[PDB]
């Protein structure tokens, strides 16, 4: 018989460039004639709320409401309340959601490991691994661009942030991109691009191609007498 | 042809032949056709990687017409043993440096 | 260095089967199309689940332990300059290729 | 209150030489008389547990119920159940452990990647990773070593197994060490070993040092000699 | 390399071409951190000779000789609206162009 | 490696339309004409406003997202022997080519 709130993530915020927050209604009876709102610190109204869900097997109603709100006011640190008054919850309950603004920031550091040399023998499928290390907050958005085009979300896989035991407060993650050898054997430029809060610019990116691991020179000398 | 030194450890294969030349007299040619296949990136002690990178590549045409060598044979196997903690007890476990060549 | 040349013919509706020696070792068995442009070999199907993007859903493999044999069967052939296909075993494709064949889809 | 259903790990099974399934209680109140028992799918009881440990500093109790079952019965996918009974919950809580048949066995591919070149430019650490991929959905534990003496988990960290993009059910996982840059600079060859069921000998291995990773400068000299012989 | 003979100052040039409208920002970051605006110089968007409505700009960073000889990398980052991610960048160091050098050494008594 | 060979008779008043796969979205689609002397390919028109000097005012482009078809239309043809024209996409030219077409101009 509760209503939770979900804050949009900087990873989602950055690519969408639109800020919308919603409150999920859980275990409230599947009845209409409900109440829903988004009251700010000043109580200012918000955009209209649409896309109301259907009936559910466990007899719950999720009257989810999405409204469009600016970006800088989130950076200011205001508070939002999802007001709900249901038939089974006549007493109005006040939700709460806001930006923490408390955690310190450390900029991440980006690594791009090419596939192993042994892997370029079996000719099945290469794997390029982008690694992000030493970032304070738990949010980071990593994608990959090949030839100026962002790749399909299916192609690259990104794990959740994981803390380093050596570095307190810092996390790390890893994105993997699996491509055919032949495109990798041919000169092809793959770029891992990352967006994060503490980076001096909003975005960093690193790229590698085949023509990077070649030795600088030889010294072959067939002495023969 | 005449090269019964196909020893695939040092890679050598220096065969002999006689140019059935243009049909002049026995103005013939005698050849020695080497093809050495350097591993170059392999390790000094061929069965233990902890040894440094093998830089020098000595090639005498005496011992290769039959020893430390440079490459791996498909019909022979080279193995190794490795430890591990898993807490307190350390048990030797057997690994094979040549898979698809001596896999049990 | 063996050359088991086979001259199977196959149209779009024609299906072509390639016979390869199976050492029963089961670590890896594969077919590899040699790349004329690059001058090297390019895998098409192996013991692993990977398959060529252009060839997805059109080629399958059959293992016969009863006869110790490996079958590469292609249901549909789309006028490819069907180059030289090499059967092979083991992870290293260039060193593991045993036999090589080449045919013609047209006639 | 929470109760776990912890099957023995593959590493436990083939390194401890003793196969035992354990169920752990947590997030409950620090009470006693917690009837934590193991039973089979037929309702028959199994051998009890030993060495009830001490509680947690978080004022929450922790107890474990362990049963010893042979390897073949574990491979038989028998439906074992741990029941926890206490006054806290009027209904005993059941945890089910079994082996669901229907997963193909795929050989793990374990690959080693040393730190990048520009990684060795901040002159503070070197990050080496071993990545296992393509294996059967069986989840495994990893050991690392340096110069033959294996290392504690306090330094190197592994990753949870996640599905692979193009594979039906083949998984993948990572493990990384950030070590002192001077160590990897001064040799100190490192090795990642893992143990998985699909492996023939059940254990595989790879090793990396400066020499292995991208030799940027040779001086190979093929001094052929006694060319006549 | 003609410049890299006096061993006084190297001038890396971040030529930006084929962009519209006439607005762009260029920064120079080293080892991930930016540099003072007084070390690099940015020009103004001049119209392109062979493309009307499309501009181009320049940017020079002056390093001393030894730092570029140690191979320390430099990053030119460009911010403009038309970019898919609004930010792009390129990298350079001593070994960008250097190809393989087979120094052979035959010898036969 | 695909060779969708398409030809024409081609004179002076005739106009030729060349169909290229639209790579989708936008990635520098171009039509490149192989340079026989250099042995490589040379751009004649691309997504940018570049048009080859001798082809100035004689070539136009039409993208069709409704059919995903890229039409290269030349109003006037003459002595320019239809050697090889390749449809391509992406920044690099030689990497991004497909339809390796050639067509005669006389008959
Ligand atoms: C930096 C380095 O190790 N260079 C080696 C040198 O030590 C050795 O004397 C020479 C020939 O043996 O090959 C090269
Ligand atoms: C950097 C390096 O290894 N340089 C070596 C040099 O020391 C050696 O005298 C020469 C002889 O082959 O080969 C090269
Ligand atoms: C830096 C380096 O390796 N230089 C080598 C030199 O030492 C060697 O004696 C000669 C023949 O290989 O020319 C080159």
């Amino acid at each position: 018989i509760r209503v939770f709130a979900i804050p949009p993530s900087f990873a989602s915020i950055f690519l969408t460039k639109s800020t919308k927050l919603t409150c999920l209604v859980t275990d409230l009876t599947t009845y209409d004639s409900v109440t829903i709102s988004w009251t700010r610190q000043n109580g200012e109204a918000v955009k209209t709320h649409t896309n109301i869900s259907e009936s559910h097997p466990n007899a719950t109603f999720s009257a989810v409401g999405e409204a469009s709100i600016c970006e800088d006011d989130w950076n200011s640190g205001e508070r939002f309340t999802c007001t709900v008054t249901h038939t089974d919850l006549p007493s109005p309950l006040k939700q709460t959601i806001s930006r923490p603004k408390g955690v310190a920031l450390h900029r991440p550091d980006v690594y791009l490991l090419p596939p192993a040399r042994e892997q370029l023998n079996l000719r099945e499928s290469a794997t390029i691994t982008c690694l992000v290390t030493g970032f304070s907050p738990a949010d980071v958005f990593v994608q990959w661009m090949q030839r100026g085009q962002p790749l399909s979300p299916e192609k690259y896989v990104t794990s959740a942030p994981m803390p380093e035991p050596q570095a307190p407060g810092r996390y790390f993650a890893h994105s993997i991109l699996t491509v055919s050898e032949e495109e990798w054997n041919t000169g092809e430029t793959y770029t891992c691009v990352v967006a994060h809060e503490a980076l001096p610019n909003r975005v960093t990116e690193r790229t590698v191609d085949k023509s990077t691991g070649k030795p600088t020179l030889y010294n072959v000398s067939l002495v023969m007498s | 042809r005449i090269v019964l030194v196909d020893n695939k450890c040092k890679c050598a294969r220096i065969t002999s032949r006689i140019i059935r030349s243009s049909e002049d007299p026995n103005e013939d040619i005698v050849e020695r056709n080497i093809r050495i296949i350097v591993p170059l990136n392999n390790r000094e002690n061929i069965s233990d990687p902890t040894s440094p990178l093998r830089t020098r590549f000595v090639y005498h045409l005496s011992d290769l017409c039959k020893e430390t060598c440079y490459t791996y044979d498909r019909n022979k196997c080279y193995t190794a043993v490795v430890p591990l903690v898993y807490g307190g007890e350390t048990k030797m476990v057997e690994t094979a440096l040549t898979p698809d060549a001596c896999y049990p | 260095r063996i050359l088991p040349e086979v001259k199977v013919e196959g149209e779009l509706g024609g299906s072509v089967t390639i016979k390869c020696p199976l050492p029963e070792m089961h670590v890896r068995i594969y077919l590899c199309r040699e790349m004329a442009g690059s001058g090297t070999c390019g895998t098409v199907v192996s013991t692993t689940n990977f398959i060529k993007a252009e060839y997805k859903g059109r080629v399958t493999l059959k293992q016969y332990p009863r006869k110790n044999l490996f079958l590469v069967e292609v249901t549909q052939l789309t006028e490819s300059d069907s180059g030289v296909y090499a059967c092979g075993a083991g992870m290293n494709t260039d060193r593991g290729k045993t036999q090589k064949v080449t045919l013609n889809v047209h006639s």
